[PDB]
C-alpha cells in the first residue's frame, strides 16, 4: 500500500535548473533510505545518490558528486533533486526507489534537453470502409517525446495498439495508434481518441466517423 | 515409443533355440509392449574353446 | 567499483521450458544480490533479494541460488505473459556501491502465423493542408522478418515511407508491424494507383490491397 | 465396471491462459491412465501414458499429475492451435476392461459481438416441384447461446424448423447459424407474412426480418 | 514410421454383413495388441475388441460379446473386422488402434445402415433483396461445394449436412460480398457429389 507517484514531464534548453518531485504516502517517512537511479536509452541503469531523510545524511556515486544536490522535506514527504545547471547531455528516466534493495518505485519522468522547442502535436483520424473492422488515430509530427493516447477514455483497452515513434525528417516525432473491433459495431458506437502532449500541455479528441 | 534390449545367448540344439524365442515371444505379449521389446539372438556351441 | 557479468544475451525458450540465467560478480560478496524484471514500457519490480529468499505476492516459477560468484535463477514453466529484460545486481558496502548489471531478454517462441492487411488513405483534412500519407498495417503475424514494398502507380518507390515495429505482444506473442508512406498534395494527386506489397512465409502468396484514387 | 467422470464440462480461457481438467476415479485405479486430445474429423493422438510420462512428439506444455485418485493435467499458455475435445481413458486389467470417460471441450474466448441477420425466401424452382424453404442465417456472433423463432402469420410454430452451428473459425473465433423452415405449398400458399425473430445476449433487442409472399 | 490405413467408407441397407480392413505396416506385425474403437456422431468412445495377432487369440468386449467377428490374417497383416447381423441402428464410424496405448491410430472408416437408397443432390439459389445455394437430399453423404469453381475463398460458411426425417441430407453454401458488386459479378455455385457423381451449377441473381 505504497505509492511513489513523481512529476510530469519536462523539457528544457541547456543552462537552466530543474526540480522534480518524489511524493510518497501511506507508511512513515522518516524511517526508509530512499534513493534515486538513471537510465538512457537503451543501455541499462545506473546508480545516482541516496539520501536518510531523518538527519539528512547523504551519499553519491564515484563520478556524480556535485553535480546533482539531493535533498528532502519532512511537511509531505517530497524528495526533491536539484539540479545545478545545464547538462546538456542528460536525456533520460529518473526514477526513484526506496529502501536500499528497491523495492516499490514509481513512474518514469523523462527530462529532455535539447535546443529546439516544443510544438504542439498535430492529430489526424482515419476512415475505415472495407467489411474488415479496424481503424486509429495518427499523431504527426511534434516534439518532444513522450505522448499518451487513450479510446474513449479508457473504456476500450482489448487490441489496442501503440507503435514506437521515430523522428522522420525535421525533427519532430510521428505516432500511430491503431486498433480493431467487431464489424457490426462500427455504425452503432462512437469513437473517440485522447491525446495529452504534457509538454505543450495539448490536449485534443478527434472523433472519427464511418467512411 | 519402443526401446530395443537384446538379451538372449548360448543354448545347446536348434529346437532349445526356437523354444527360446518363442518363450520370449511369450515374456513380451504379457505386461509391456510399447515401452520396451526385447528382442532374442541366439548362438550355438562349438568344442573348441578359444573359438567358442 | 565492482564489475558485472551478466550472459546469456538472448535466450529463446519454448512457452513450457525453463531458463538459467547467470549472473557472475567479479569478487566474493557473500549474499548481497537482487534480480529484477521490466516489462516494456514499465518500471521494473523486485522478485528476488539475498539471492535466495522470493518478495511479498511473488509466485513460485521464480528462485535462485549461488554464492560467491556465478549466480544463478531458474523459471519454472516459463508462462506467456513473461517476456521482460531482467537485471541482477549487486549491494555489498552499502550505502556507497550500488553497481548494477547488464542482464538478458527472453524471447518466447511460437508457431508460424499469417498476417492480414489493412490499409488506410488520406482523411482529406490533411489533404486540405497539401500533406498526404497511406498508411498500410499488418496484424498479428510471427516472426518479425518480413519484406514489406510499395507500389505508386504500378511502380517500387522508396525513399518516403518508414515502418514501425512493436515488441512481442504478452498474450500470444506477436509482432505487428505498420507502415507510412508521405508525400505532397500535387504528388499524391499524380497517380491513382497505390498498394502495399507483404512477403512473408505465413501467406501463401503475397497478398495485395490497392487503393483506387475515386474520393 | 468402473466409471469415469470428466469435470468440468465445458471450459473456456483467453489466448494465452492456462487450463486444469479433471478424470475422477470412481476407484483406486493403480497408476494407469491416458489423455488424448481430438479435433474435429480427424483421428485423436496420445499425450500423456502412465499420468505423468510425455508420449515422444509432443510438445513440452502438455503435462499432467495423478496418483490413482482424480489425476489431472494442465495445458499451459494455450495457444491457437489447440481448443479441441479432450478424453480420459484408464487401463488397469488389461486386456479385460477398457473403459473410457466424457471428456471436457476447451473454446477460445473473445469479446462481445453481434450478428448479421439475414432472409432468404423460395427462389421458384424449389417451389415448382411443391414445397417451400425459407433460410434465416445468423452471421458472426458471439458467444453460441442465442435463440432464434419462426412467426408465419405472426404465429408461433414448432416441430418444423432445423437449425445448424459451425465450427468456431481459428481467425475471430465467432460462429455461423443456420435456420431453415420447410413445408408444403398447401401451408405457404394461405399465410402471406413471414418473421424471423433472433434474441441474443449482444443484441439490445430481439431483431426480426420479415417478408411477403410474391414481393 | 508407422501408418494405419484403414478402408474406404462405405454404407448399407439394414441386415446384410460387412468386412473393415486396417492395413499395418513398418513393424513386425505378429508383435502388437491391435484392436478396434467406436464413435458415434457427437458422443463419446466405447471399446469392441482385442487380438493379439501371434495366436488369435482374442478378447471380446462384454458389450459386445458374441456378436462380432474380429479376426487377424497373419500373412498380410490386414486384421479384419465381420458382421453378422442385426446391424441396422449402428451408423457410426470406427478407428483400429495399435499397442494398448493406442499409440497410433488409423483413418476415417464410417458405417451406415439405413433403409433408403442413393440419390442426386437438388440444388436451389438463393439471393438476398433490398448469398448462396441450398441443397438437399444428397445420399449418401458426404456433398461437396464450390461457389463459382471455388473463385472466392472468403466470407463462406458450408454448414455441416443434417439428415431430415425422410432420410435426405441437407447442406447449405452461403457467402457474403458487398452491395457494389451484385450487379457487376456472377454469381455461380458448384457442388459435385461422387456419391452418385453428380456435377451441377447454379447461377444465382438478385429479383
Amino acid at each position: 500500500q505504497v505509492q511513489l507517484v513523481q512529476s510530469g514531464a519536462e523539457a528544457k534548453k541547456p543552462g537552466e535548473s530543474l526540480k522534480i518531485s518524489c511524493k510518497a504516502s501511506g507508511y512513515s517517512f522518516t524511517t526508509f533510505w530512499i534513493g534515486w537511479v538513471r537510465q538512457m536509452p537503451g543501455s541499462g541503469l545506473e546508480w545516482i545518490g541516496i539520501i536518510y531523510p531523518g538527519d539528512s545524511d547523504t551519499r553519491y556515486s564515484p563520478s556524480f558528486q556535485g553535480h546533482v544536490t539531493i535533498s528532502a522535506d519532512r511537511s509531505t514527504s517530497t524528495a526533491y533533486l536539484q539540479w545545478s545547471s545545464l547538462k546538456a547531455s542528460d536525456t533520460a528516466m529518473y526514477y526513484c526507489a526506496r529502501s536500499a534493495v528497491f523495492d516499490y518505485w514509481g513512474q518514469g519522468t523523462l527530462v529532455t534537453v535539447s535546443s529546439a522547442s516544443t510544438k504542439g502535436p498535430s492529430v489526424f483520424p482515419l476512415a475505415p470502409s472495407s467489411g474488415t473492422a479496424a481503424l486509429g488515430c495518427l499523431v504527426k509530427d511534434y516534439f518532444p517525446e513522450p505522448v499518451t493516447v487513450s479510446w474513449n477514455s479508457g473504456a476500450l483497452t482489448s487490441g489496442v495498439h501503440t507503435f514506437p515513434a521515430v523522428l522522420q525528417s525535421s525533427g519532430l516525432y510521428s505516432l500511430s495508434s491503431v486498433v480493431t473491433v467487431p464489424s457490426s459495431s462500427l455504425g452503432t458506437q462512437t469513437y473517440i481518441c485522447n491525446v495529452n502532449h504534457k509538454p505543450s500541455n495539448t490536449k485534443v479528441d478527434k472523433k472519427v466517423e464511418p467512411k | 515409443d519402443p526401446k530395443i534390449v537384446n538379451i538372449g545367448a548360448v543354448l545347446s540344439t536348434r529346437k532349445h533355440e526356437q523354444m527360446f524365442r518363442e518363450a520370449v515371444n511369450q515374456a513380451n505379449k504379457r505386461h509391456a509392449s510399447w515401452k520396451i521389446q526385447l528382442n532374442a539372438t541366439s548362438v550355438t556351441h562349438k568344442p573348441n574353446a578359444i573359438q567358442m | 567499483e565492482i564489475v558485472m557479468t551478466q550472459s546469456p544475451a538472448t535466450l529463446s525458450v519454448s512457452p513450457g521450458g525453463r531458463a538459467t540465467l547467470s549472473c557472475r560478480a567479479s569478487q566474493s560478496v557473500s549474499s548481497n544480490l537482487a534480480w529484477y524484471q521490466q516489462k516494456p514500457g514499465q518500471a521494473p519490480r523486485l522478485l528476488i533479494y539475498g539471492a535466495s529468499t522470493r518478495a511479498t505476492g511473488i509466485p513460485v516459477r521464480f528462485s535462485g541460488s549461488g554464492s560467491g560468484t556465478e549466480f544463478t535463477l531458474t523459471i519454472s514453466s516459463l508462462q506467456s505473459e513473461d517476456f521482460a529484460v531482467y537485471y541482477c545486481q549487486q549491494y555489498n558496502n552499502w550505502p556507497t556501491s550500488w553497481t548494477f548489471g547488464q542482464g538478458t531478454k527472453v524471447e518466447i517462441k511460437r508457431t508460424v502465423a499469417a498476417p492480414s492487411v489493412f490499409i488506410f488513405p488520406p482523411s482529406d483534412e490533411q489533404l486540405k493542408s497539401g500533406t498526404a500519407s497511406v498508411v498500410c498495417l499488418l496484424n498479428n503475424f510471427y516472426p518479425r522478418e518480413a519484406k514489406v514494398q510499395w507500389k505508386v502507380d504500378n511502380a517500387l518507390q522508396s525513399g518516403n515511407s518508414q515502418e514501425s515495429v512493436t515488441e512481442q505482444d504478452s498474450k500470444d506473442s506477436t509482432y505487428s508491424l505498420s507502415s507510412t508512406l508521405t508525400l505532397s498534395k500535387a504528388d499524391y494527386e499524380k497517380h491513382k494507383v497505390y498498394a502495399c506489397e507483404v512477403t512473408h512465409q505465413g501467406l501463401s502468396s503475397p497478398v495485395t490491397k490497392s487503393f483506387n484514387r475515386g474520393e
